[PDB]
RNA sequence: UCCCCCGUGCCCAUAGCGGCGUGGAACCACCCGUUCCCAUUCCGAACACGGAAGUGAAACGCGCCAGCGCCGAUGGUACUGGGCGGGCGACCGCCUGGGAGAGUAGGUCGGUGCGGGGGA
RNA sequence: CGCCUCCUAAAAGGUAACGGAGGCGCCCAAAGGUCCCCUCAGGCGGGACGGAAAUCCGCCGGAGAGCGCAAGGGUAGAAGGGGGCCUGACUGCGAGGCCUGCAAGCCGAGCAGGGGCGAAAGCCGGGCCUAGUGAACCGGUGGUCCCGUGUGGAAGGGCCAU
RNA sequence: CUGACUGGGGCCUGUAGAGCACUGAUAGGGCUAGGGGGCCCACCAGCCUACCAAACCCUGUCAAACUCCGAAGGGUCCCAG
């Protein structure tokens, strides 16, 4: 499941989850769209669990495009232990998604295909999300 | 040029095999050479050397039509 | 992208102007030499003088040391003394030297 | 300057054929020799004998100029190279030693060529200039067997101030180098 | 400075007061300075050697 | 459990000491800085660390000189 | 005071890259030579001297073209100094003042100072 | 556990945690001063041994290379690269500032002495810069010739340097 | 009368936001060195891949120790209350 190949540095200080998406907010690539409703670190597990119960629904069939990537380092301290002594370890990834945001997007399949996988992926989010279909505002960004 | 360096360079004969003399120059006033492009094969037209051959082979064994048809 | 005389001859004029003085800056072309002596504050030439504008003749070094005279000459007229050689592009040598040279022997003070 | 016989052929014979051949408006247009640059890439002296004053005889023997000594811009390892260390000779041809350099290059040297098919049609820069390396400098006239210590090639660039290949094929051509095909 | 960059002091050669205090590396530079210094005492430049500090 | 971290080092209070229109005496430092982020302009000197100076009384004056640099100019009083 | 060129600055790409055209009377360059001053870790390529047969081919100057580069609104939004609300929270809104970046329209194949040389 | 660089640090300075990442405890007689000259990495094409990469030629290439070592800032209109002469890696001082509880630390024009380089303008009181360090006490060594226990010396000390 | 605070004016700054030009990360596609695999062969070259995939390009993103940008504010000096 998704985990940067590399990176400069082991550990991100946690930072905020204000504001609504920076970008992208519109569908871009298929024809029916996940989109956040409201922010959270969404973890590489929870990703992969939305995804697999897609292509799942599709059995064969479809093009499932993922669109949040899980970058951010997430830190435990191991358990039982008192607080300092450094910072706790990677034992995670995450992607930081805000309210506006498009994490998935299918193609190549039907109406009620479409917006059952999306639904049933939606169900393995820890936040609320709305089904979006492509649209001219869309097409127009 | 910088002087003290540099091998003096003088008008000088280069003398080929083919019996040819080049009027050129050297650090060496004569020079005898065993060819040049006057009489090198690959010069000269095309001078086939020792094997004008025309293959001979494969075809062309010739020895002979004797086997009877 | 940039050529040797290029960098040269900024290097050189830089270092110049670092020390305030009038500029006397000097060209020289395959068959001329002229010398501007120019008040970089101002951005502004005070005194000139050339072979091409005094129809001088023949051994471009000793040309050359006539332009330096006959602009020495201009130029203490107006109340200049100190300037600063601006080689540009050239070496300090042959007809800028001599170009140098009479400016000097005319009294410019450098 | 030096009469040269190959110089003089350039100007009466193959001047004038190449305007021909593409019609140039401008005396300049028409292509020139403007250097040869022969460079031995050696490092065999690296650290070994670096009495390779030996080579730089042969080839200012050659080419009746001292060549100059190139030295190795980084360190490297598989080659066994300490950075600043001396791997080679340069010495660039202008004017009348060019000339004459190809003059017998062209008379002499090239024939004495083990095999000699021509040289290769290939070796063309791109905006007309030409390469060709040798193995050995037993090709030359002034390079005799009693005098070497061993086999050493080097590399030859002819540079012109022709603008396409095209161009200096013909050039090249017509001043008499013999290529293969 | 190390047992192989050592310190070491100058000496008017003129005068033989140590006028400098400097360092060198004698692995590198085994042989004793010897450089032209101002001499406060002899009022002039001066040889100067390498004297042991 | 430990840190191999926890080390960082003395604040060298760097930036610009004294700002356009600011009247200086000669010896007022203008500038501290690492490297030439402005350069000596008009009666500016240049230390070894690349600290600015006033080299006359005056006043201090910036310049953006676009693909030149910043400078710093002091203008005689 | 206008036009061309030669120097030298300022603004610091609206000035750049690329394509095309153009200029040699003047000037500039390439050019012709390497005795001489000077010079090449080799090379008269460079630097340098002495020249004046040729050519504007290279370079440079001047024009043109928006493929690239560069510049770039207005509108709206993000964010925010200050003042208020709301949410258990992650966070979310209102008032007043300020107000981006991206993008869109569009602009650009420079402008100008001083001094020389030439022309009207 | 002291020192340096970055981040945290909320666009002046400063700012904590057993917060996130790395470095120092050297070095260079040139790797220093000055004059002069030179310009990179990398890509493509071309070239004997010769290769992804040695050296050579061509075109593109503003800096992505280099700058002894960490990082950052800086930098080719050089701080990078080459060469010539050199020792300013001065001595006596020092206007005025940075920083700052103290004590420290830092930058420094200018005048004098005697020099280096340069035709000159000028530059040079070490090093592109920020780490490479240790107060006092006690003692060593060279100098000075200041004190010398009635007096002349001497012992011993002061002072300058280390 | 110099103060807090305030008005005007200059200068300094790299955060919020944003962006991707740098350092890195990044999904997908295109193009295309390099391997894996399948035809065909050891005379050394070919051919085909719904395989992994470098550089590059396009769409779409991510960053305390990234920044082509970049506020509101803040600091400081001058005049004034
Ligand atoms: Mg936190
Ligand atoms: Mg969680
Ligand atoms: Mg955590
Ligand atoms: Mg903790
Ligand atoms: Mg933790
Ligand atoms: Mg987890
Ligand atoms: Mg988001
Ligand atoms: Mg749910
Ligand atoms: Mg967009
Ligand atoms: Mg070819
Ligand atoms: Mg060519
Ligand atoms: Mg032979
Ligand atoms: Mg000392
Ligand atoms: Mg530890
Ligand atoms: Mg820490
Ligand atoms: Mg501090
Ligand atoms: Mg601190
Ligand atoms: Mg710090
Ligand atoms: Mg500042
Ligand atoms: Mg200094
Ligand atoms: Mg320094
Ligand atoms: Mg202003
Ligand atoms: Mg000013
Ligand atoms: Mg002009
Ligand atoms: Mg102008
Ligand atoms: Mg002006
Ligand atoms: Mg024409
Ligand atoms: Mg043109
Ligand atoms: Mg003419
Ligand atoms: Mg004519
Ligand atoms: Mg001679
Ligand atoms: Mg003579
Ligand atoms: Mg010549
Ligand atoms: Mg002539
Ligand atoms: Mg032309
Ligand atoms: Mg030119
Ligand atoms: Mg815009
Ligand atoms: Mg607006
Ligand atoms: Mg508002
Ligand atoms: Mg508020
Ligand atoms: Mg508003
Ligand atoms: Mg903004
Ligand atoms: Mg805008
Ligand atoms: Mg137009
Ligand atoms: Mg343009
Ligand atoms: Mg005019
Ligand atoms: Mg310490
Ligand atoms: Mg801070
Ligand atoms: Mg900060
Ligand atoms: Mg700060
Ligand atoms: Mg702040
Ligand atoms: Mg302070
Ligand atoms: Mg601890
Ligand atoms: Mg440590
Ligand atoms: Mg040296
Ligand atoms: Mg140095
Ligand atoms: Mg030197
Ligand atoms: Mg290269
Ligand atoms: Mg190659
Ligand atoms: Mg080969
Ligand atoms: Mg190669
Ligand atoms: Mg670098
Ligand atoms: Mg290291
Ligand atoms: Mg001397
Ligand atoms: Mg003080
Ligand atoms: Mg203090
Ligand atoms: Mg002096
Ligand atoms: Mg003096
Ligand atoms: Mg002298
Ligand atoms: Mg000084
Ligand atoms: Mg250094
Ligand atoms: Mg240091
Ligand atoms: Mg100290
Ligand atoms: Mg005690
Ligand atoms: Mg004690
Ligand atoms: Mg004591
Ligand atoms: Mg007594
Ligand atoms: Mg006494
Ligand atoms: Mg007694
Ligand atoms: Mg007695
Ligand atoms: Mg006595
Ligand atoms: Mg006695
Ligand atoms: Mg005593
Ligand atoms: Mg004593
Ligand atoms: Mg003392
Ligand atoms: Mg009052
Ligand atoms: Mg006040
Ligand atoms: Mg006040
Ligand atoms: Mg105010
Ligand atoms: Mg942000
Ligand atoms: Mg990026
Ligand atoms: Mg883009
Ligand atoms: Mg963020
Ligand atoms: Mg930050
Ligand atoms: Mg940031
Ligand atoms: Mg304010
Ligand atoms: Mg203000
Ligand atoms: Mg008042
Ligand atoms: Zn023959
Ligand atoms: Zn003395």
């Amino acid at each position: 499941m998704l985990m940067p190949r590399r990176m400069k540095y082991r550990k991100q200080q946690r930072g905020r989850l204000k504001g609504a998406t920076k970008g992208g907010d519109y569908v871009a690539f298929g024809d029916y769209g996940l989109v956040a409703l409201e922010p959270a670190w969404i973890t590489a597990q929870q990703i992969e669990a939305a995804r697999v119960a897609m292509v799942r629904h599709f059995r064969r069939g479809g093009k499932i495009f993922i669109r949040i990537f899980p970058d951010k380092p997430y830190t435990k301290k191991p358990l039982e232990v008192r607080m300092g002594k450094g910072k706790g370890n990677v034992e995670g990834y995450v992607a930081v998604v805000k309210p506006g945001r498009v994490m998935f997007e299918v193609a190549g399949v039907t109406e009620e295909q479409a917006m059952e996988a999306l639904r049933i992926a939606g169900h393995k989010l820890p936040i609320k999300t709305k089904i979006v279909r492509r649209d001219a505002y869309d097409e127009a960004q | 040029m910088k002087e003290g360096i540099h091998p003096k360079l003088v008008p000088a004969r280069i003398i080929c095999g083919c019996g040819n003399v080049i009027e050129t120059y050297s650090t060496k006033p004569e020079i005898y050479v065993e060819v040049c492009s006057k009489c090198h094969p690959f010069y000269t037209g095309q001078q086939r050397f020792v094997d004008t051959e025309g293959r001979v082979e494969r075809f062309q064994r010739r020895y002979g039509d004797s086997y009877r048809k | 992208r940039l050529t040797a005389y290029e960098r040269r001859k900024f290097r050189v004029r830089n270092r110049i102007k670092r020390t305030g003085r009038l500029r006397l800056s000097v060209f020289r072309s395959l068959k001329h030499i002229y010398a501007q002596i120019i008040d970089d504050e101002k951005g502004v030439t005070l005194v000139s003088a050339s072979s091409l504008a005094l129809k001088l003749k023949g051994n471009k070094t000793e040309v050359a040391r006539q332009v330096g005279r006959a602009l020495a000459e201009k130029a203490l007229a107006l109340g200049i003394k100190q300037v600063a050689f601006d080689r540009g592009p050239y070496k300090y040598h042959g007809r800028v030297k001599a170009l140098a040279e009479g400016a000097r022997e005319g009294g410019l003070e450098f | 300057p030096l009469d040269v016989a190959l110089k003089r052929k350039y100007y009466e014979e193959v001047r004038p054929e190449l305007i021909r051949r593409f019609g140039y408006q401008n005396v300049w247009e028409v292509p020139r020799l403007e250097k040869v640059v022969i460079n031995q890439g050696l490092g065999e002296a690296k650290e070994d004998a670096r009495i390779l004053e030996k080579a730089a005889q042969e080839l200012a023997l050659i080419t009746g100029q001292k060549p100059a000594v190139t030295r190795a811009k980084k360190s490297i390892s598989n080659f066994k190279l300490r950075k600043g260390m001396p791997i080679g000779l340069r010495v660039t041809l202008r004017r009348d030693r060019m000339w004459i350099f190809l003059e017998k290059l062209l008379n002499v040297a090239l024939p004495r060529i083990r095999d000699f098919r021509g040289l290769n049609p290939n070796s063309f820069d791109g905006r007309g200039n030409y390469n060709l390396g040798l193995r050995e400098q037993l090709i030359f006239p002034e390079i005799t067997y009693d005098m070497v210590d061993a086999l050493r090639g080097m590399d030859i660039a002819v540079v012109t101030t022709a603008e396409t290949d095209e161009e200096a094929r013909a050039l090249l051509e017509l001043l008499g180098f013999p290529f293969r095909k | 400075a190390s047992e192989v960059r050592i310190k070491l002091l100058l000496e008017c050669t003129e005068c033989k007061r140590r006028n400098y205090a400097t360092e060198k590396n004698k692995r590198n530079t085994p042989n004793k300075l010897e450089l032209r210094k101002y001499c406060p005492w002899c009022r002039k430049h001066t040889v100067h050697r390498e004297v042991k500090i | 459990g430990s840190t191999r971290n926890g080390r960082d080092s003395q604040a060298k209070r760097l930036g610009v000491k004294r700002y356009e229109g600011q009247v200086v005496r000669a010896g007022n430092i203008l500038v501290r800085q690492r490297g030439t982020r402005f350069k000596p302009g008009k009666n500016v000197g240049m230390g070894r660390d690349f600290t600015l100076f006033a080299l006359v009384d005056g006043v201090v004056e910036f310049q953006d000189r676009g693909r030149l640099g910043r400078y710093v100019h002091v203008r005689p009083l």
